[PDB]
């Protein structure tokens, strides 16, 4: 695994030391590199994970996410020129590097094997995040959008420092297999109720949950697009990785203390996939239908069958995918008018006569059209709790319906009926933005051909 | 017809009740008027897959229907006279449920009503 | 499904169905005539001509322009803004 | 019934744009020989429907009420099947009148073509289609149930019965709407014509409803 | 740019200036800006308009926008994104809407009523059971191989 | 000879009987006057800025900027907690959540004692 | 692009139905019509446009020949 | 004669006691709709030629109707349930698009 | 709400009137003779009392002739495919796409419809080279410190084109 | 001649092609509902009758 | 070079649609004339249905009562 | 003296990208999918024997396909 | 190719149509310009294909495992007993759900073979799948997500022990 950490790091000096019109070919060259040498990394089979040292491993959840990862960042640092090639060269840099830090905490983070060390890579994974949206946050409340996320991720992943701890000098060590092996059952004292609060709480926020998602909107309308497409793919995931992993302790006070906040996110849900229905700020829809489709991964995860966590997984990877590239094309309206809201940009299905193609494509993902990775996740999710309970698929349903609608409503607001003739600025499509949703949906529709890869451990 | 509208205005008793046909026991004025033959050898019946609510009476009349009809393919209009007479069983089959209707129609209305009419 | 509308077409077909209607004479029907001045008629039938038009051709035309047509030489120039008659 | 309305929305669409895409059936009234060839379409296609007895059209809407009148039904379903024959009858006949055999209205400068290879080549191939292809897999199927062909007296005639009453009931609407007198509406003209009221108000209030309580409740 | 004051804190109150101010802010008549009022629903300032707006505005003016009937500079109603036409359709309806209702709810209750009808009243044509050859057809109906037989006949008749 | 069309939240009011139109006094005059003074002096200042051969961006309205930043950012200030307010609140917000909460604690104990008798379906149940 | 006009004065209307109507309104006593317009729809090769049933009985033509021929078969 | 077979391959996460490979039947009603389908269809390819002559859009708008054509069949073919719901949601949205061919029109995106 | 004056007046809303409900016996009248039977007697119903020297009790049987009339509309009264609310609205607006495109090409293809892009270059500057002192002088000359009114004068002044022209004249051509 | 051979040729060479091989080496895979038998004919593959049905009468 | 438009007249019918116009009515009728002869009597259904059973006491099964 | 002028947003661009993407990405679709026809029209897949007596294998030698 | 052992076949029937017409035949003209036209070409080039692989002989081996014991003859803690007990463990429940398998594509097979005729002779199918289907019910159902070896275990204790208090209590 130190195979993939070190040449991460020396990406890093790489970007110091070249120059002006040097910096772009050797970042993104070799960034794609690395893209290939995680494509190696797939070996993965029947008895357990694979042991990346006495220190790291990978567990078949890890996998598709850490590829994700190597994917994307390639795709982020082509996409986030053309609103900043302007400012000074020396800022340039300490972007790119940033952005490399950032994947390599990432790397350090989704390999773990103790949860400590998670820990530690999980805030060294915040703190690139708050740097970039505050430094280009672009608009008049990238302060209060940064003093928002920090504080609530802070302060909800805080306890969970300390119940890990408690953990730690009460079980032993915590390899994931001695975490494992030695895991024995906790009953129904109230400090029990409590430590399992602690743990699922931090993770909750940082899916979000639905009483906790006045943390997103800010943190991705006043992002610029690098930091939105890691905020969203990389991190939400990323907790919902964490929750993934350490539900392998206490399975058997779940049962009783998981009611409110299934019911928290399925009402949530709703609620969620109604409120962008009417807003403004084009933008904010991604933000909200992926609260939508986190909720729906909650209620995946506190459901405990292994059909719940196959649907888990692969609607993590298809929503990761899905919402990436939508902020890429929002960018792109966004860098074609001034505006960031709905009801202005209008018409371009006359102009940009292919832009349009890459907008029809990516809703249909959204909508969960059948042969994508979306569906699969939906479908599967939806089975496991229907097999939960003979109830909840009039909650799953009507999800379907008003995300389909809003997601239409996407579709043919912005980009349908009528140009409104005052624009007269807008440029033909770029090669770099086509080659952005190239990026973005060739592996989609190829995970659609063969997804026995992206199905988790219990598989 | 008229006789549904008999059975929902008028005495429900002596209008009988479908599905539940079978009421009195057999042969009450028969007695020993049964052949039920049906040489439609079964496990042919079975061997060619017919259908269910096909495995039933006037059988080898069909049996001979599909023969003919794969046997004589491109003779499109060919197979018309055992059609006409497998038709022509299933009405006798139909004429026949027909009158198991009103026999126990007739059993159930003049029995009771003259029993109970002189009683 | 277009047969080219011209100039002349216009002319002769708007003059055809005025020529028809029953209250105005074929002597003095000109182009250059008027609706209110020397023909005379009525806003009312007026707007009964206004309703030939609309009815003929296929299409509407709004209550902001029917006030103020008035003569046949601009209901020809407002037909040919509609259908922008050049080949 | 594929074959037959295709061929019929195929031959009104020949009307359409034969007619400057106008569509409406008030301006459109008489257009029989306007060439007959989308005008005999039509009325086959109008007359096939109903199952002029007996073409394609026959066979399963004649077999399927009368099946159905041979069965434990719900009674009332067999008046429902009544009275929608008899109305898919008055409407067709109605379109046909009001398309085709009236007299002629319709804005001028004609310019009505269909010499035109390819529409003779699918009309031509939907007619032959029509006419023959519902007596062809009718006659051929492997028998996968029991007919029944035991119908009482009286409800076999029906299924000619309502269509001819229907034909006729057009007919003498027909031949009062030739009259003038300008009636009025009597409100169930209104609930027939104006959809009646379901897609007006369940599209005035679904939206509505959703959406006051997505600004108020959800979102402010 | 945008100027600080062109932004909209607090309602109404005192009503020479700040109505004066909301005339020359939101491009109004003066005694037509209409506040909400204040029962601190959110709302700010923000004006009341005749709220249907939008099968309204009959389309020959040729304004500006010309799929929303904008003219540029209108103070734009409060639930706008509701009332794009594709989304909600307040027209002038032909009867009523009370009217619309009650015939509505009124011909669906009473075609369920007589489905209800229907379904305590069956047809039939008079006709008893059918004479299936082997036992009410068993041995193949859902198994039972040499479990039980079920015996039961039909006679000829 | 009509009712006179009661309207309704959906139904507009046409324009022809309001019967509002018919009492035209000098107030409605001058307020008409005012008004079309108003979209005269805006569509002359959008139709000079919209005819600039020389304007590359768009004309970008502080109509439209004003009613985004009335919608979004100015919520939360202005507030008071009233009781209207802090009613539907608790109602909207909270009635559903604990109401299908309790419905889900219904259901799930009915099947947790149902299989717990034994007498459920289950006999090929194993896509759980 | 040449048209030719046929022409005016010519209609002269008396097409059946409108100038009955002409005679009712003119007993009417009103006698102000439209006037000559649609006798371009009320003569020409229209002018009794066929009844329906004539449409429905159009068939046997070429059709009782045909028919009587295949009964000869 | 009869002969009425199912062909099953290409099986792709066969995860736990199921399994789902692309599968589709013919018995009777996959087996003869086609036909009907296809020759219809091929008619309405005649008719949109003539039809659609004066458009430049017309290259995109016989892609998409193909395209309608096989989500439709692959709906009506399969019995892999799964299958099923691909055709479905493919003729649903070939369906709107079709619908919305006309951009513009605000009551035809409505 | 119209761009001429601040009403329409008593008049034209009359006439507004007998436009709608001569279009409505349309829609509720087929076969053209009664209707134009019941057009004459609905023109002679107007002819009644057209000459009230009266105003008021005129505007009052204008009220009730609208009840009259909304009472017996049509429920599809008959719009014409061309116009809004019709059919058409805008049906081939696939192709309406504006001229500040075109400009933007490759020159390729400027390359290849030459004498097209010459001609339209000379028209650009027909309009850059009459847009400053003419046309903003004719704005700010004539009117009150309020415009109040949405008409604009023409350029009669001596030789070049009327104040802002450029999008009327550069429009759709409304069927390409 | 060009189109109706390469279409109703190559791709049929292929998928009969991928008929026989692949297809057959998975064992349960295309799937023939059977042939029916009628008392009065002969079984192809090896060769022996099947009795016929028995006597009709009063038809 | 092709068809023309005309105004106001009634339009001209070149021979071939007319012809074959005529001959897919009269072929359609002469469809539903042979067939209605051929065989069926699809408007008969072929067998007589009979009276209700046979009215038949002391037949069909009956004590007399 | 019939024809008119469409006006279209542009051709250019847009057809220079596809072209680009169907030309880089069929740079080594071709020789790659002649590869693998290559490899499974010459070199085998592998045959279905079983664990010959004493001898361990590799832990190649253990897959149908000889790519994988 | 496979074990017909382990997927049986019925046997083999079928009949030989004797027209009694005389249209005759057209689809048996087709099927034999058909093999002549198509079947040729494919032959020969697989006999070629199949000569230029068994030119030389690759093989691939049927992987095998051990048995390492049991987790009930594991210690307490002591995880180099339990790990090799829970690979075995889990590598026979793969293999046991692919079994599941293999008895439902025997079940579609006799679905599809026997016809409309569903209950005539796979019966004895339907039989061992609810038999299969009882155990693996009884046996790996409700653990959820995280098994591993010892809910296994602690639902064999559980299940086994509840029946001897339902034996002891009939008895
Ligand atoms: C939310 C607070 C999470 C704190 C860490 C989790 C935890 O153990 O909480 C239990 C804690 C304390 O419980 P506790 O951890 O002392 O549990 C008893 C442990 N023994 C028996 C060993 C003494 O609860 C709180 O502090 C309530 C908040
Ligand atoms: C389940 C987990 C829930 C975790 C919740 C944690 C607390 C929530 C987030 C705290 C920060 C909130 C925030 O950013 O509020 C903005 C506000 C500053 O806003 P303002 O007053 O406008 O200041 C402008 C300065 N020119 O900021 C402030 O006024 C900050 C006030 C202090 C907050 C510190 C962090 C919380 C500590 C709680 C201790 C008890
Ligand atoms: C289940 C939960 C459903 C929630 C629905 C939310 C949808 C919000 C958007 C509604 C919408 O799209 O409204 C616009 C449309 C207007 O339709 P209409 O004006 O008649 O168009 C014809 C020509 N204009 O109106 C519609 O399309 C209305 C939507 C269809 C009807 C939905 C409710 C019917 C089923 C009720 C539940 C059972």
């Amino acid at each position: 695994m130190l195979k993939y950490i070190i040449p991460t790091m020396m990406l890093m000096p790489l970007t110091w030391l070249s120059k002006n019109s040097m910096i772009w070919i050797n970042t993104t060259l070799h960034s794609l590199l690395i893209s290939l040498t995680s494509l190696l990394l797939l070996n993965q089979f029947g008895d357990n994970s694979l042991n990346f040292s006495l220190t790291f491993f990978s567990d078949s959840l890890s996998t598709p996410l850490l590829i994700l990862t190597m994917w994307l960042l390639p795709l982020m640092l082509m996409a986030s020129q053309h609103h900043l090639s302007k400012e000074n060269l020396a800022r340039k840099k300490l972007f790119i590097s940033m952005l490399i830090l950032l994947q390599l905490f990432l790397i350090m983070t989704f390999t773990a094997t103790e949860l400590i060390f998670f820990y530690i890579m999980f805030e060294a994974t915040l703190v690139p995040t708050l740097i970039i949206i505050t430094r280009w946050g672009n608009q008049t409340e990238r302060l209060n959008a940064g003093l928002y996320f920090l504080f609530y991720t802070l302060a909800g992943s805080l306890p969970l420092l300390v119940a890990l701890i408690y953990i730690q000098n009460t079980m032993g060590s915590l390899n994931f297999l001695i975490l494992q092996y030695w895991v024995q059952p906790m009953p129904n004292s109230w400090s029990n109720t409590f430590m399992w609060l602690a743990c699922m709480m931090a993770f909750m926020v940082k899916m979000p949950l639905y009483g906790l998602h006045l943390w997103l909107p800010k943190a991705h309308v006043e992002a610029p697009i690098a930091g939105s497409m890691v905020l969203a793919a990389i991190l939400l995931k990323l907790g919902g990785y964490g929750m993934m992993r350490i539900t392998l302790l206490l399975n058997p006070i779940t049962d009783f203390m998981a009611y409110p906040f299934i019911m928290l996110s399925l009402w949530g849900m709703i609620m969620t996939s109604s409120i962008c229905l009417r807003q403004t700020d084009l933008k904010s829809l991604i933000a909200y239908s992926s609260v939508s489709h986190m909720a729906l991964v909650i209620v995946a995860i506190l459901i405990q069958t292994p059909w719940s966590y196959m649907g888990a997984t692969a609607l993590m990877i298809a929503h990761g995918l899905t919402s990436s590239m939508l902020f890429c094309l929002a960018n792109s309206n966004y860098e074609r008018v001034h505006s960031r809201t709905m009801i202005l940009a209008r018409g371009l299905q006359t102009l940009l006569p292919l832009m349009a193609a890459w907008w029809l494509l990516a809703s249909l993902t959204n909508l969960a059209l059948p042969p994508s990775i979306n569906l699969i996740g939906e479908l599967f999710v939806v089975m496991s709790t229907f097999s939960w309970s003979n109830i909840t698929i009039i909650l799953m349903g009507l999800n379907m319906v008003i995300t389909a609608l809003y997601s239409l409503y996407m579709l043919i607001t912005t980009q349908r009926g009528k140009h409104t003739h005052h624009i007269n600025n807008i440029l033909p499509s770029f090669t770099r933005e086509n080659a952005l949703m190239s990026l973005h949906m060739l592996p989609l529709l190829l995970l659609s051909l063969n997804p026995k890869i992206i199905l988790g451990p219990l598989y | 017809g008229a006789h549904l509208a008999r059975r929902y205005l008028g005495d429900a008793s002596v209008e009988p009740e479908p599905l539940r046909m079978p009421t009195f026991p057999p042969d009450y004025g028969f007695p020993e008027r049964k052949e039920r033959e049906m040489v439609a050898t079964q496990q042919e019946m079975n061997d060619a897959q017919l259908v269910l609510q096909q495995r039933d009476y006037c059988a080898h009349y069909l049996i001979r229907f599909l023969k003919c009809k794969r046997d004589s393919f491109p003779n499109f209009l060919a197979c018309k006279h055992e059609q006409h007479d497998w038709d022509y069983c299933e009405h006798l089959d139909y004429v026949k449920r027909m009158k198991e209707f009103e026999r126990e129609r007739r059993l159930l209305q003049r029995k009771k009503r003259r029993e109970q009419r002189e009683a | 499904d277009a047969p080219p509308l011209t100039l002349e077409g216009i002319k002769d077909r708007v003059l055809y169905v005025l020529k028809l209607y029953d209250k105005i004479d074929p002597e003095k029907l000109s182009v250059n005539s008027h609706f209110m001045k020397d023909l005379g008629l009525d806003s009312l039938d007026q707007v009964e001509i206004i309703m030939a038009m609309e009815d003929e051709f296929g299409f509407e035309i709004p209550d902001i322009d029917a006030e103020k047509l008035m003569c046949p030489q601009e209901i020809v120039d407002y037909i040919a803004d509609k259908k922008d008659v050049y080949e | 019934h594929a074959f037959f309305k295709a061929m019929l929305f195929m031959c009104s669409g020949s009307i359409i744009h034969s007619l400057n895409d106008e569509q409406d059936i008030r301006k459109m009234g008489g257009l029989f020989k306007a060439m007959p060839f989308t005008t005999t379409a039509l009325i086959i296609g109008s007359l096939a429907l109903t199952g002029m007895p007996f073409l394609t059209g026959f066979y399963s809407k004649d077999l399927i009420i009368e099946s159905a009148n041979t069965s434990y039904t719900n009674a009332w379903a067999l008046l429902m099947t009544l009275v929608a024959t008899s109305f898919t009858a008055i409407y067709s006949t109605r379109i046909i009148f009001f398309a085709l055999l009236g007299q002629p209205r319709f804005p001028t400068l004609i310019n009505i073509n269909e010499n035109n290879p390819f529409l003779i080549n699918s009309i031509k191939r939907l007619l032959i289609g029509s006419l023959f292809a519902g007596f062809i897999i009718s006659n051929n199927i492997p028998p996968m149930t029991i007919p029944q062909m035991t119908m009482p007296h009286y409800l076999k005639m029906t299924a000619l019965t309502v269509t001819i009453l229907g034909f006729i009931l057009a007919l003498e609407i027909s031949n009062t709407t030739h009259y003038l007198k300008f009636n009025y509406p009597s409100n169930t003209f209104k609930f027939s014509n104006l959809l009646g009221y379901y897609p007006t108000i369940m599209h005035r209030l679904t939206p509505y409803m959703n959406l006051t309580m997505s600004q108020k409740s959800a979102s402010s | 740019s945008h100027i600080t004051k062109d932004m909209l804190p607090g309602p109404y109150p005192k009503t020479p200036e700040e109505r004066a101010a909301a005339a020359k802010k939101y491009n109004m008549r003066v005694e037509d800006y209409e506040p909400y009022p204040d029962d601190g629903m959110g709302y700010g300032d923000y004006p009341k308009l005749p709220d249907r707006s939008q099968q309204e505005r009959d389309p020959w003016y040729d304004w500006d926008h010309p799929d929303l009937r904008l003219n540029w500079g209108e103070p734009m109603h409060w639930d706008l994104d509701m009332y794009i036409r594709n989304r909600v359709d307040t027209s002038p309806t032909p009867v009523n809407w009370n009217l619309m209702c009650k015939h509505l709810f009124g011909f669906v209750a009473f075609m369920l009523f007589m489905f209800w009808v229907g379904e305590t009243y069956p047809t039939y044509q008079p006709v008893g059971p059918k004479q299936y050859p082997y036992n009410n057809l068993y041995l193949e109906r859902g198994g039972d191989p040499n479990k039980e037989p079920e015996p039961v006949v039909h006679y000829e008749i | 000879s009509f009712p006179k069309y009661e309207p309704s939240r959906l139904a507009s009011l046409p324009t022809t009987l309001d019967p509002a139109e018919y009492d035209i006094s000098s107030e409605t005059r001058k307020a008409q006057a005012e008004r079309l003074a108003i979209r005269s002096r805006l569509k002359r200042e959008y139709q000079l800025q919209y005819n600039d051969p020389s304007r590359r961006g768009v004309v970008e309205d502080p109509a439209l900027i004003r009613w985004t930043c009335a919608r979004s950012a100015n919520v939360y200030p202005n507030f008071r907690p009233n009781t209207k307010t802090s009613l539907l609140g608790a109602l909207f917000g909270i009635g559903p959540l604990i109401f299908w909460y309790y419905v889900f604690k219904t259901d799930r104990d009915r099947k947790e004692k149902l299989i717990q008798e034994g007498k459920l379906d289950r006999t090929f149940n194993i896509s759980y | 692009s040449k048209m030719e006009l046929p022409d005016y004065k010519q209609w002269k209307i008396e097409g059946t139905p409108l100038e009955t109507v002409q005679e009712k309104l003119a007993a009417r006593g009103l006698r102000d019509p439209w006037g000559r317009n649609e006798a371009w729809r009320y003569m020409g090769g229209f002018a009794n446009n066929v009844s329906f049933v004539g449409a429905l009985l159009k068939g046997f033509k070429w059709g009782f020949a045909a028919f009587v021929v295949a009964v000869g078969a | 004669t009869g002969q009425e077979m199912i062909i099953s391959n290409w099986h792709w996460l066969t995860i736990q006691t199921l399994k789902l490979s692309l599968s589709f039947k013919m018995d009777f009603f996959s087996m003869m709709f086609v036909p009907v389908a296809l020759f219809v269809t091929w008619s309405i390819m005649e008719f949109s030629m003539w039809y659609m002559h004066s458009d430049p859009n017309i290259n995109q708008f016989f892609k998409y109707l193909l395209l309608f054509l096989i989500t439709m069949l692959i709906l009506v073919t399969a019995n892999n349930l799964f299958q099923l719901f691909i055709g479905w949601e493919g003729v649903g949205i070939m369906s709107f698009l079709l619908i919305g061919w006309w951009y513009g029109r605000t009551d035809a995106n409505t | 709400f119209l761009p001429s004056a601040a009403y329409l007046t008593h008049q034209q809303k009359v006439l507004q009137l007998y436009k709608r409900a001569l279009r409505h016996l349309e829609s509720r009248c087929v076969h053209r003779d009664k209707y134009r039977y019941f057009a004459c007697l609905l023109r002679a119903r107007f002819d009644e009392h057209k000459n009230e020297k009266d105003m008021v009790k005129a505007t009052q049987l204008l009220r009730e002739a609208e009840k009259e009339f909304w009472h017996g509309q049509h429920p599809q009264p008959y719009i014409f495919p061309e116009s809004p609310g019709g059919t058409s609205y805008e049906r081939y607006e696939c192709y309406k796409v504006p001229e500040w495109c075109l400009d933007d090409w490759h020159p390729s293809e400027k390359a290849m419809y030459p004498d097209y892009f010459a001609k339209r270059e000379q028209w650009k500057k027909l309009r850059r080279e009459s847009w400053e002192r003419e046309v903003k002088q004719l704005q700010e000359e004539t009117p009150v410190g309020g415009p109040r009114t949405e008409a604009l004068p023409p350029a009669r002044k001596q030789g070049d084109l009327p104040p802002l022209w450029w999008h009327i004249v550069t429009r759709p051509r409304e069927r390409p | 001649s060009i189109f109706a051979f390469t279409h109703v040729l190559i791709p049929v060479w292929i998928i009969h092609y991928y008929l026989k091989y692949h297809v057959t080496t998975k064992p349960y895979t295309i799937v023939e509902k059977k042939p029916r038998i009628f008392p009065g004919d002969t079984i192809l593959e090896t060769g022996e009758v099947i009795p016929p049905m028995k006597e009709f009468p009063d038809q | 070079a092709h068809i023309e438009p005309r105004y106001r007249q009634f339009p001209q019918l070149t021979r071939s649609q007319v012809i074959q116009a005529e001959f897919f009515s009269a072929t359609m009728w002469f469809w539903i004339l042979w067939r209605f002869w051929h065989d069926s009597d699809a408007v008969l259904g072929h067998f007589p249905y009979p009276d209700p059973s046979q009215w038949t006491d002391e037949e069909l099964g009956i004590p007399p009562d | 003296g019939k024809r008119l002028f469409i006006i279209k947003p542009s051709g250019f661009y847009d057809k220079r990208f596809l072209k680009l993407l169907r030309f880089y990405i069929l740079l080594t679709g071709i020789p790659v999918v002649i590869g693998i026809t290559l490899i499974n029209v010459f070199i085998g897949e592998a045959e279905l024997a079983e664990i010959p007596e004493g001898y361990v294998p590799e832990h190649w030698e253990y897959f149908k396909h000889p790519i994988s | 190719s496979w074990d017909k052992d382990v997927y049986p076949e019925p046997p083999r029937r079928t009949p030989a149509p004797s027209p009694q017409t005389s249209l005759p035949n057209p689809i048996t003209y087709l099927t034999k310009a058909f093999d002549l036209l198509v079947d040729r070409p494919v032959t020969l080039v697989r006999e070629f294909i199949e000569r230029q692989h068994a030119k030389n002989k690759y093989y691939y081996y049927h992987r095998e495992f051990r048995r390492v014991p049991d987790i009930t003859e594991c210690h307490e803690k002591d995880v180099l007993c339990m790990f090799e007990a829970e690979m075995q463990w889990k590598r026979d429940y793969k293999v046991d759900q692919e079994i599941v398998n293999i008895i439902q594509e025997r079940l579609k097979a006799c679905q599809q073979r026997e016809g409309e005729s569903h209950r005539q002779n796979c019966a004895k199918e339907l039989q061992q799948f609810t038999q299969v289907v009882k155990a693996y019910q009884d046996r790996y159902h409700d653990l959820g997500a995280h098994y591993s070896a010892r809910k296994c275990l602690a639902k064999q204790k559980q299940r086994m022990l509840a029946e001897r208090k339902a034996t002891k209590e009939a008895a």
